[PDB]
């Protein structure tokens, strides 16, 4: 699982950071970006992570807040749920609930 | 039909809510015009500015407006540009003595609290008061106000100062005493 | 981003707003005291998110919350919110 | 501060006191022109008259000298300038209390602002319009105030503005009797002063420097008894000039002017200045929303003193 952060969460960390064209609205355009490594990001890297939550209940909340750091597209999700503890069925409710932001990478 | 008038700047038709008889469109140029139906009707526009608005309007179905009629009084129109500024045109009108042929008299332009904005609208407030609710290009819409320019400062003889304002009608004083 | 303003629908001094989100996929009815200069006097009411791409909107005047919403598809909705 | 309304429909444009200071006349968009009187118990404005004068929005009026009567001229964007002569033989707020006297229909543009001249020079008027033309009408016989004769034409601007370029223009005579006439005529971005010559036509006399935008509003100071005149603007930029003029071909005294100040105080459009009774109080407005009193220094220097906001 790879996480993405499209161009509303980037918009919307600008206001947060203002609150401390232009003519057209072309629809198929989006300003994608991927964090790679999670875990090592900077400060705004990690409010876009943190704004793209911003809306689900605790429960989706604790379940991203103790699995950021294993999106860096490298560690196989088996593994997640063998070694963290956790029920398969809480990886889909978080995978479906995060639709439009998550990339998945199906490979030996 | 009642008539058909050739023009290129055929797009987003706001009819003047103080006036029915005038509209106003653009173009693909960007090219703002108000129009008269009874000079169509019988045929030039009554007013065109070159380069108002945004371009584009036949590629892009999906355009924000950046212009709208004014509902506080007549003869004005708010312009947005380039999300920053919103310049509140006033119009004057003589008749050539019933259609009042029309020109610029003054542009007023007032600074948004936030940048980035695509779209907005007006919000009629009491003693002819004037606020924009505006819709950023992030989706946020907040409420700004239109501040109370003077628009005439005099002196008396004795020393007397009388404030006149660009919005609404009172005129104040601050006396000697 | 369309905000249209909507009249004839409110007996109160407050004045009603339909907005388009910029990614064109709902619509919203707000209400706005005038008279209230804070950005809490914008009170967001109902949204229809089931569009695909909305490309025009309008009201009706004589009946209170019936408005019509285009779509780049072909399919013109008309509906009720308040 | 006392807020007192006006009563118009619409935008109030112009107001002007007269020369005694007790009365002032506003003009607006609503084609009327009101006039309040001071009253001396009460202490509050009160309404004279309120009627109808122009087909279109009158945008400058101005009082005439006291010992012409009591005459109020406006000039509207209709292309006319009416005056008007109060007969007290009328109930108040009725209408009927300011009488027409005669319309000026030679003017080709909408017209911006109409001055009296000092009552030195006669019953005199200065027409201006987006015509870009300037015309003296007097008042040559005196046993009726309705046959007003056009004197001079002189041509401010070469060409007409287009309909969508929007403009201004203002006026400002001097307001010296022991200095020939002069005439400070403000076009579109100059400033341009007119003085009489030996063949009783006006003749242009001196330039304002600098005013990369639009001018909007111009003043001439009252000479108190200085051997300089003082001639305000605000621009459609930020700058409050004030400029410094020493007086001494077919002219009687060639005039040199210096910019004696130059103020950014206001960060936006200065649209009014004005000049008190002894030209030692300015009064600026601007987009700022804040009204700034200017008084000038020891040094010669204006220097801001009290700042109004509304």
């Amino acid at each position: 699982i790879n996480i993405r952060v499209d161009k509303h969460i980037k918009m919307a960390v600008d206001e947060d950071l203002e609150k401390e064209f232009e003519y057209d609205d072309p629809e198929m355009q989006h300003d994608y970006t991927i964090i790679l490594e999670p875990e090592r990001a900077t400060a705004i890297e990690k409010r876009w992570l943190y704004r793209c939550i911003y809306g689900q209940p605790s429960d989706i909340q604790i379940l991203f807040n103790k699995l950021l750091k294993y999106f860096n597209g490298k560690v196989p999700m088996e593994l997640v749920i063998i070694k963290e503890e956790i029920s398969r069925h809480d990886l889909k409710k978080l995978l479906n609930a995060l639709d439009k932001y998550l990339i998945e990478i199906h490979h030996w | 039909p009642i008539y058909q008038h050739p023009t290129r700047l055929t797009y987003d038709i706001k009819l003047n809510p103080f006036n029915d008889w005038q509209f106003s469109t653009y173009g693909d140029d960007g090219t703002l015009a108000i129009w008269d139906r009874r000079k169509l009707s019988d045929a030039s526009p009554l007013l065109t500015f070159e380069k108002l608005v945004g371009s584009g309007a036949a590629s892009r179905k999906y355009m924000n407006s950046c212009f709208r009629w004014s509902c506080v009084r007549n003869n004005e129109f708010a312009t947005l540009h380039r999300g920053d500024t919103i310049k509140r045109w006033r119009l004057g009108y003589y008749c050539d003595s019933n259609i009042e042929n029309l020109f610029v008299s003054s542009v007023h332009d007032t600074n948004t609290m936030y940048d980035r904005v695509a779209t907005f609208d007006y919000i009629p407030r009491s003693n002819n008061g004037t606020s924009l609710i505006c819709m950023r290009q992030s989706g946020t819409i907040y409420r700004m106000p239109i501040s109370e320019v003077c628009s005439k400062a005099i002196l008396n003889n004795r020393n007397s100062l009388l404030l006149s304002n660009f919005e609404n009608t009172e005129i104040d004083e601050i006396r000697v005493n | 981003g369309l905000i249209k303003k909507v009249t004839h629908w409110s007996y109160d001094n407050l004045i009603d707003y339909l907005s388009v989100n910029p990614t064109r996929d709902e619509v919203t009815h707000y209400k706005v005291d005038p008279e209230n200069e804070s950005d809490e006097s914008i009170i967001k009411l109902h949204t229809v998110k089931d569009f695909g791409s909305i490309t025009c909107l309008d009201y009706s005047e004589s009946e209170i919350g019936m408005i019509g919403v285009g779509e780049k598809n072909g399919y013109l909705r008309i509906f009720n919110i308040s | 501060m006392q807020p007192f309304d006006s009563g118009h429909d619409d935008l109030v444009h112009d107001v002007v006191y007269d020369f005694y200071g007790r009365h002032v006349a506003t003009c607006s968009s609503d084609q009327h022109i009101k006039v309040f009187k001071l009253d001396k118990d009460t202490s509050n404005w009160e309404l004279s008259d309120s009627w109808r004068a122009h087909d279109s929005s009158i945008v400058a009026i101005d009082w005439a000298s006291p010992e012409y009567g009591r005459i109020i001229a406006s000039a509207s964007y209709d292309k006319t300038v009416k005056l008007w002569e109060e007969d007290p033989d009328q109930e108040e707020c009725s209408g009927r209390r300011w009488n027409k006297l005669c319309t000026l229909n030679d003017s080709k543009g909408s017209l911006y602002s109409v001055k009296f001249a000092p009552a030195h020079l006669g019953l005199k008027l200065a027409c201006l319009g987006n015509d870009g033309i300037l015309r003296l009408y007097d008042a040559l016989e005196p046993s009726d105030l309705r046959s007003w004769t056009l004197t001079s034409e002189m041509k401010v601007l070469s060409i007409p503005p287009a309909n969508h370029l929007q403009s201004d223009f203002c006026l400002s005579w001097c307001p010296s009797r022991f200095s020939p006439e002069k005439l400070a005529v403000s076009a579109l971005e100059q400033a341009i002063i007119y003085q009489r010559g030996k063949d009783g036509k006006l003749h242009v006399a001196a330039k304002l420097p600098g005013h990369k935008s639009l001018i909007r509003s111009i003043s001439w100071a009252p000479s108190i008894g200085r051997w300089y005149q003082l001639i305000a603007t605000g621009c459609k930029d930020g700058r409050i000039r004030i400029f410094k003029i020493t007086e001494k071909a077919e002219l009687q005294s060639n005039l040199q002017v210096e910019l004696l100040s130059e103020h950014d105080d206001h960060n936006g459009e200065v649209w009014s200045v004005s000049w008190n009774l002894t030209g030692t109080i300015l009064s600026s407005a601007g987009d700022d929303g804040k009204v700034r009193l200017w008084k000038a220094t020891y040094s010669n220097e204006f220097k801001c003193m009290s700042v109004i906001t509304a």
